[PDB]
């Protein structure tokens, strides 16, 4: 019982740390790559139009 | 792979387009120049025929 709770508090701390300092860079990184790929598709589309 | 394909082909299509605007310009200019040259040659032949007819008459 006590062990579970304490490791659950530890997991809550880990989740807070990753959400505050690890999630922002990675999610947004993937996000920037996403923007890039979509805009590249866009450039291809435009060139086709040209 | 297809990501690559698209990037490269887009490159070549913007290439085609940039070369094709120049090609259309140059071909229109060449056709116009050929037409004008033929017009000038026709006028020169008319002048030569006029000289021939005046001389013979």
């Amino acid at each position: 019982m006590s062990i579970f709770i304490g490791q659950l508090i530890g997991f809550a701390v880990i989740a807070f740390i990753i959400v505050k300092w690890v999630v922002p860079p990675v999610r947004t990184l993937m996000r920037n790559q996403q923007e890039a790929v979509r805009a590249a598709l866009a450039e291809s589309a435009e060139a086709a139009k040209k | 792979a297809e990501r690559e394909a698209m990037l490269a082909k887009t490159a070549a299509d913007n290439r085609k387009s940039a070369e094709q605007v120049a090609a259309a310009q140059a071909d229109y200019e060449k056709e116009m120049a050929e037409a004008r040259a033929q017009a000038s040659a026709l006028r020169d032949e008319a002048r030569a025929a006029g000289r021939s007819v005046v001389d013979e008459k």
